[PDB]
């Protein structure tokens, strides 16, 4: 399934977590390969 | 890269390599220190913590 | 590779030496080509499945690359493949059999081979 | 005396660099990028050591990885022929010259000698290693020590020495499975380790792919060479002896100076490269690459006999380093980086070559579709002009008449028909 990065940012900032941590986590997941970008980088999807 | 061609004076107060080498050898050969009890107790407390 | 080309030239020279002719002529070239092909043996295990998978991959990747817009779904892919075949199937029985076959092949590709990815609505 | 004047006159020519690039390896077809890189490798750079503390080498190492039949060894043979001091060795075994120093009684002269490895013998020279993957443990250890420390230590038979190994390393190798895999990184395709790969400034990948026109031309050259030797872009390459004299003169009397570098552009480009490398999420760039760029820049300034570095050499080194860095990435990352960095990679490029690449990609797609569906190829290949125009617009190119009239269009036996607005091959 797909999730928009803006949705994740909003959800975690409402929890008052820093945005840099979320960005780093997304980058690490990209390195591992679980997260992939769609045709537009606004929405990501999950692989394994 | 630019300054390597002209002057080996990057920092004002660098110790010359020969001087630094000789000074290190001098200090190593000359004397040898040991701790103090007042500092020793503080070190013990910090290590336990 | 190019080593096969050099081997072909050597075999042509060998044929010319055998027949004592003074030049390499197309008969020797044809014979060397024939022998080198007959020496090569094809692996036996399938071709139709691979061809269908390659066609599906080509279509999906062309869709992805040509547009920054939205893409199609599984039903759209099946309908597109059937529309393309339309000129190749003459009866309804063959059409429905091929539809079942392609649906099973697509399921195998998406779930077993993991080549194609599936997403929810 | 007059040779120096001839060298200066050749330097006065504005296109000496392209002449030198095309002068390398007359007997090998294609692989122009490899020849361009070998040009910088041969000409070299300049070591720098502020005081006796920070040593930075000027030798540009080259690594080649190729599928069988790509003629990797012929490049090494040519380099050995041209180079004034070049040593050749193979890692498979039974080499005429070893890769490790040892003390022994020579079989012929019957004398007690210290025979240093090929690395020591090539002081201020070139060392060539064939079959790089087949090397055993000792050879790998010695190569790592000689590349990272630039000195070889010996402790054998009561002899303790350190010897200088200021040499340039050029190596050739084959992939692990026997064929290069575009879906895997360079490190995953090669038996070597990451620390060894990190030493090399330039990495080249030679992948074999079935192109009918290129295969036809290569076969034509091979058969022509065989027939000739029976017992019974560049305007003109320089003579080999003239090239040798130019190389010697440039090495002896050319010392380019970096007193005109532009730090702002370099810093901005480095920041952007690191940013997008982290955005993709694999193999980020590091400062080392910049150093290589500078060295390559120096090499370019040594080609034109320039005593000072200008922006042209910097941009060419940028292009070379970016190509080397991108080519080692896997499919998706490589494609994204190539699309995003099209600004820098297009320095002194040819638009006609890019259009030819687009046409070849479209032709390959059509041929693959035909082979998969029909089960066999058709007698003709055709492609609409509209797709080519659209892709050129995507690359910001709006006119193609010069491409139609270009020699590259005719060389690949393409034709354009206005009666149908089509391209035929
Ligand atoms: N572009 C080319 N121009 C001329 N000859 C070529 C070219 N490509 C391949 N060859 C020829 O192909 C043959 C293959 O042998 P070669 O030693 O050059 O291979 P190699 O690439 O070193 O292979 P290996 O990976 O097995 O070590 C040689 O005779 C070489 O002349
Ligand atoms: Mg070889």
């Amino acid at each position: 399934s797909q999730v928009s990065e803006h949705s994740i940012i909003k959800d975690f900032t409402k929890q008052k977590y820093p945005e840099h941590a979320i960005h780093k986590v997304l980058q690490l997941m990209l390195r591992r390969g679980e997260i992939q970008h769609r045709m537009q980088r606004k929405v990501l999807y999950r692989l394994k | 890269h630019v300054s390597a061609l002209t002057q080996t004076q990057a920092v004002e107060g660098e110790i010359d390599l020969a001087k630094l080498k000789k000074f290190i050898a001098y200090c190593r050969v000359k004397c040898g220190p040991r701790l103090s009890a007042e500092a020793a107790e503080k070190l013990k407390n910090r290590y336990i913590i | 590779t190019v080593r096969q080309l050099e081997s072909m030239i050597r075999l042509s020279e060998a044929m010319a030496r055998m027949h004592c002719c003074d030049e390499v002529q197309p008969k020797h070239v044809k014979e060397a080509f024939r022998l080198l092909n007959k020496s090569i043996i094809r692996v036996e295990t399938f071709s139709e499945y691979c061809r269908i998978s390659n066609l599906i991959v080509l279509h999906l990747r062309k869709v992805e690359e040509e547009e920054d817009e939205s893409a199609l779904k599984r039903s759209e892919l099946v309908n597109w493949y059937l529309k393309e075949i339309e000129s190749e199937i003459d009866s309804e029985e063959e059409l429905i059999n091929k539809k079942r076959i392609i649906e099973k092949v697509i399921h195998r590709l998406t779930h077993y081979d993991h080549v194609l990815i599936e997403l929810t609505q | 005396d007059e040779d120096v004047k001839m060298i200066t006159s050749l330097s006065k020519d504005q296109q000496i660099g392209e002449k030198i690039f095309a002068s390398i390896a007359p007997s090998i077809y294609g692989h122009e990028d490899i020849k361009r890189g070998l040009a910088l490798a041969l000409f070299g750079g300049e070591p720098k050591n502020p005081g006796g503390k920070h040593k930075v080498r000027g030798d540009i190492n080259v690594l080649l990885c190729g599928d069988p039949g790509t003629a990797k060894s012929q490049f090494l043979k040519y380099i050995e022929k041209v180079s004034s001091r070049a040593i050749f060795t193979t890692g498979q075994g039974a080499s005429a010259v070893g890769l490790t120093a040892y003390v022994q009684r020579h079989p012929v002269s019957r004398e007690w000698t210290l025979e240093a490895g090929a690395l020591v013998l090539a002081d201020r020279g070139v060392c060539l290693i064939d079959e790089f993957d087949k090397m055993n443990d000792q050879d790998r250890t010695s190569i790592h020590e000689a590349m990272e420390q630039q000195s070889i230590s010996i402790s054998k038979a009561g002899i303790v020495t350190s010897l200088q190994a200021r040499c340039t390393v050029i190596a050739a190798a084959n992939p692990i499975g026997g064929r290069y895999d575009p879906s895997l990184t360079f490190s995953e395709n090669v038996d070597l380790t990451e620390p060894i790969i990190s030493r090399f400034d330039i990495l080249c990948v030679v992948r074999d792919t079935v192109d009918p026109v290129q295969d036809e031309m290569l076969a034509r050259f091979v058969v022509g060479s065989h027939v000739r030797h029976h017992p019974s872009y560049g305007v003109e390459p320089l003579p080999q002896e003239v090239l040798k004299k130019y190389i010697i003169y440039a090495k002896e009397r050319v010392h380019p100076k970096l007193n005109q570098m532009d730090q702002d552009k370099v810093a901005k480009m480095y920041s952007d490269l690191r940013k997008e490398s982290m955005a993709t999420g694999s193999i980020p760039i590091t400062v080392r690459h910049i150093e290589s760029m500078i060295r390559m820049a120096e090499a370019h300034a040594r080609i034109h006999l320039r005593d000072y570095v200008i922006e042209d050499d910097v941009n060419m080194a940028i292009r070379v380093m970016l190509e080397s860095f991108i080519d080692t990435q896997k499919f998706s990352v490589m494609r994204s980086m190539r699309k995003t960095f099209a600004r820098y990679l297009s320095f002194r490029r040819d638009n006609n070559e890019l259009l030819l690449f687009i046409l070849k990609q479209l032709v390959a797609e059509q041929v693959t579709y035909q082979r998969n569906r029909f089960g066999a190829q058709q007698d003709t290949i055709e492609v609409p002009e509209k797709d080519l125009v659209d892709k050129a617009r995507q690359i910001n190119i709006h006119n193609l008449s010069a491409f139609y009239d270009s020699e590259l269009f005719r060389m690949n036996k393409f034709s354009h028909d206005l009666k149908r607005k089509m391209i035929l091959q």
